[PDB]
């Protein structure tokens, strides 16, 4: 409580860590890379937990947590097969980092 | 190897291949079983496909 | 040789083509073998099996008819390119895409292919309440500003008929479609299917001219390409080809000389005035019963063709 | 119904050179029961090349997808409108296909020697339509750039017009074509009079056309097309000569007007065959004759 901010090139509205990661994700993106901050900034994942809590708990359940990524390739690519990946994230319930 | 005028925090993500344990009690759902169906789907002439 | 009459026995005797009846009311076994068809689906037993006869070679026989089997085209897509909201018989758009190896296909239903002619730039109202964002279709298609450009855009996109099946999956959506043969869907009961085209994309072309009526009435889907974005548009005719290509270079006679005074052709690939091609055939008298198509919020027109049979074929140019 | 063709005619090399093709196809001479082995595909025809007798014998002729081949016997399928069939792309110039895109068959122009099994046995070319008319064009343009630099060398330069016929281009797959480098003058190669047909039929298109325009716009106005279409030409192809011999400008007009609709049928790919579900793990594709 007692500052706004730890830094004011990513928390700002058009700051920094806004405009070079956070635009709308998309499955079919051309470069379709997997920027793993991407679930912090994202506005409409900010506000996607926005919903009460057990109507939380079944959308984590129930399907694939957002942004995730895809295992047992050489670079971690975003999923796009979504088909025989199974994987739990608190990342995009969260919303924190260790 | 100078400091720049700025500092970075780097952020990854990591895979933890788990192995987890599903529990579930007794009776929870009642699950409905229809009985199968075969049809044939594509028929060229070699081969069947049912 | 005397086997021999033993395998032509089993060979000889089609189907009864006439059968003297009586009554009605009797229902004889004679015309009960003629009316009835081999099923397609049955119970996963070796009665069922045996008494549907699908183990049959070549066609349905218990232990050739005019009829043939349809093929279905088996198309991966992406979840949020495809509204899982759709009618089960709308006709699609295969987008070949610029890839080497993609495993992952692009296909467009009518309503998705006009959001990407709208935006640069009633039906639209339900085109942009069933898929919100334009720009999560406008990178299926790479470069679609420079395809438009050199009006290459009618030899990358093909037909592929009406779909059938859409399971209702999370992140890769199958969806099952004829590209050929006879329509009919493949449910356990087993119900039509009726090709749902919107009705402001679907111009009639028999009633736009106002004696002897064919049977087939083929549908024409044709792109042609507008100052105001390219169009999809659809057209139902009783006529052959030849015919066609003909009626609608006079019914696009106005939009040609629309499009020459607004822009100057500069170049020499600006001249191709887009292509048609014939989705196949239907019957000519109960065709194109009108009806709706509800969504949660709003419901446009929409055109029902009953009973298709999808034939699609190349592009034909209209200049 | 019988589908099945058994011609009767081997050993270990052709037993190994027939097994690799057990999915391509070739045409036959009858859709009868057994046959000769000259009846086989594409053997009376190539042997001096020429594409349009080759075309006319491809889609004259019916054709047939092989299954087997035996020491003595090649069990083969003939493909008939009315059901579906399966094959293969094991061919010698390798495109790859694609699902849902129309399959043609065009007579082999790249090399005798790349598409054939010698005992004799020609396989025609099994390739998607894009590509079909992309390499027909590249052909075609290779054969008059390489006659008009062995007729004046000034006029191209060699590698001028190998930057762009020396490849192909569909859907990120950029292929490369064998072009005969020494095609040797007066015809006497493969595609030697298709480009003779489409000069022609080229040089009396205007000729044509100002007979046509002239012939037209006295029967006053059934449309605005008629007169709209005047100012898109040049004027200069549109003054040119306008008087000549009427018997040879009526012998000028129908000799084009026959190369023009050979040339159109044979621009029309051929036998299009319609694919509905390739697999390139299984490199089989599930077509029918359309």
């Amino acid at each position: 409580e007692y500052r706004s901010t730890v830094n004011p090139w990513a928390s700002q509205l058009g700051s920094l860590g806004d405009i070079m990661y956070n635009s709308s994700y998309r499955q079919t993106a051309v470069p379709g890379l997997y920027s793993p901050c991407r679930a912090f900034f994202n506005k409409e994942e900010l506000l996607r937990n926005n919903r009460g809590l057990y109507n939380m708990v079944n959308e984590y359940s129930q399907r694939l947590g957002g942004h995730p990524a895809t295992s047992n390739t050489e670079v971690q690519f975003v999923v796009i097969a979504g088909t025989d990946v199974f994987l739990e994230q608190p990342c995009s319930f969260l919303q924190e980092a260790f | 190897k100078i400091h720049p005028g700025v500092a970075m925090t780097v952020v990854r993500t990591d895979e933890i291949l788990s192995e987890n344990i599903l529990f579930s009690s007794r009776a929870s759902t009642s699950m409905f079983i229809g009985t199968p169906n075969v049809s044939r789907r594509e028929a060229r002439v070699d081969a069947v496909t049912f | 040789r005397r086997r021999l009459q033993r395998r032509i026995a089993g060979l000889l005797p089609p189907p009864a083509r006439r059968l003297n009846i009586s009554r009605g009311s009797e229902f004889t076994r004679d015309v009960r073998g003629l009316v009835e068809e081999h099923a397609q689906a049955s119970s996963l037993s070796a009665a069922a099996v045996w008494r549907a006869g699908l183990l049959a070679p070549g066609e349905v026989a218990v232990a050739w008819s005019g009829w043939r089997p349809p093929v279905f085209g088996d198309f991966l897509i992406h979840a949020s390119s495809f509204n899982n909201a759709e009618a089960t018989g709308t006709p699609l758009f295969q987008f070949k895409q610029s890839d080497p190896f993609s495993g992952v296909d692009a296909v467009f239903t009518p309503l998705s292919l006009f959001i990407l002619m709208n935006h640069g730039r009633g039906l639209t109202r339900m085109a942009n309440l069933l898929y919100d964002s334009p720009a999560t279709l406008a990178d299926l298609v790479p470069d679609f500003g420079r395809l438009v450009a050199d009006r290459r855009f009618h030899n990358f996109i093909t037909p592929v008929g009406p779909l059938v099946e859409n399971i209702k999956s999370t992140y890769l959506n199958k969806i099952t479609t004829v590209v050929h043969g006879p329509v009919v869907s493949k449910a356990i009961p087993r119900s039509t299917v009726k090709v749902t085209v919107p009705q402001e994309a679907f111009v009639d072309l028999d009633a736009w001219l106002s004696q002897p009526c064919p049977a087939d009435a083929r549908l024409y889907v044709a792109l042609t390409y507008e100052e105001a974005g390219p169009r999809f548009t659809f057209f139902q005719s009783s006529r052959g080809h030849c015919q066609i290509m003909n009626i609608l270079r006079i019914y696009y006679s106005p939009s040609i000389m629309h499009r020459y005074a607004v822009v100057q052709p500069l170049h020499i690939e600006e001249l191709t005035f887009g292509a048609v091609a014939c989705l196949g055939t239907f019957s000519a008298t109960d065709g194109w019963r009108r009806s709706a198509f509800n969504y949660r919020g709003s419901s446009l027109p929409v055109v029902e063709i009953d009973s298709f049979y999808s034939n699609v074929s190349d592009w034909e140019v209209i200049l | 119904m019988d589908l099945k063709v058994v011609v009767s005619l081997l050993y270990t090399d052709e037993i190994a050179k027939m097994q690799q093709r057990i999915g391509c196809i070739l045409p036959l001479a009858s859709t009868h029961g057994t046959q000769n082995v000259q009846g086989l595909g594409l053997g009376q025809v190539y042997s001096v090349p020429d594409y349009v007798s080759m075309y006319n014998y491809l889609s004259d002729c019916t054709l047939a997808v092989l299954d087997e081949v035996s020491v003595d016997s090649l069990i083969l399928t003939k493909i008939v409108p009315g059901q579906t069939y399966a094959i293969k792309n094991k061919y010698q110039p390798f495109f790859q296909w694609h699902g849902t895109g129309s399959l043609s068959v065009m007579p082999p122009v790249f090399g005798r020697e790349h598409a054939t099994v010698k005992l004799d046995i020609v396989f025609p070319m099994v390739l998607p339509t894009p590509i079909a008319e992309e390499v027909l064009q590249k052909i075609l343009l290779f054969n008059v750039y390489s006659r008009v630099v062995m007729q004046a060398p000034g006029n191209a330069d060699m590698l001028d017009v190998h930057m762009h016929l020396g490849s192909v281009s569909y859907l990120g797959h950029h292929y490369e074509l064998a072009l005969p480098e020494v095609p040797g003058p007066l015809g006497l190669a493969l595609l030697d009079n298709l480009s003779l047909y489409f000069c022609i039929m080229v040089t009396l298109l205007p000729r044509a056309s100002m007979r046509l325009v002239r012939g037209l716009i006295r029967h006053e106005h059934h449309d605005l097309l008629n007169l709209f279409q005047e100012m898109v030409p040049d004027e200069i192809a549109r003054i040119d000569l306008d008087d000549l011999s009427v018997a040879d400008d009526l012998s000028r007009m129908r000799v084009m007007m026959t190369y023009l609709q050979s040339l159109a049928s044979l621009f029309n790919l051929g036998p299009r065959l319609a694919t509905a579900a390739y697999s390139q793990e299984t490199l089989t594709a599930t077509c029918w004759l359309r």
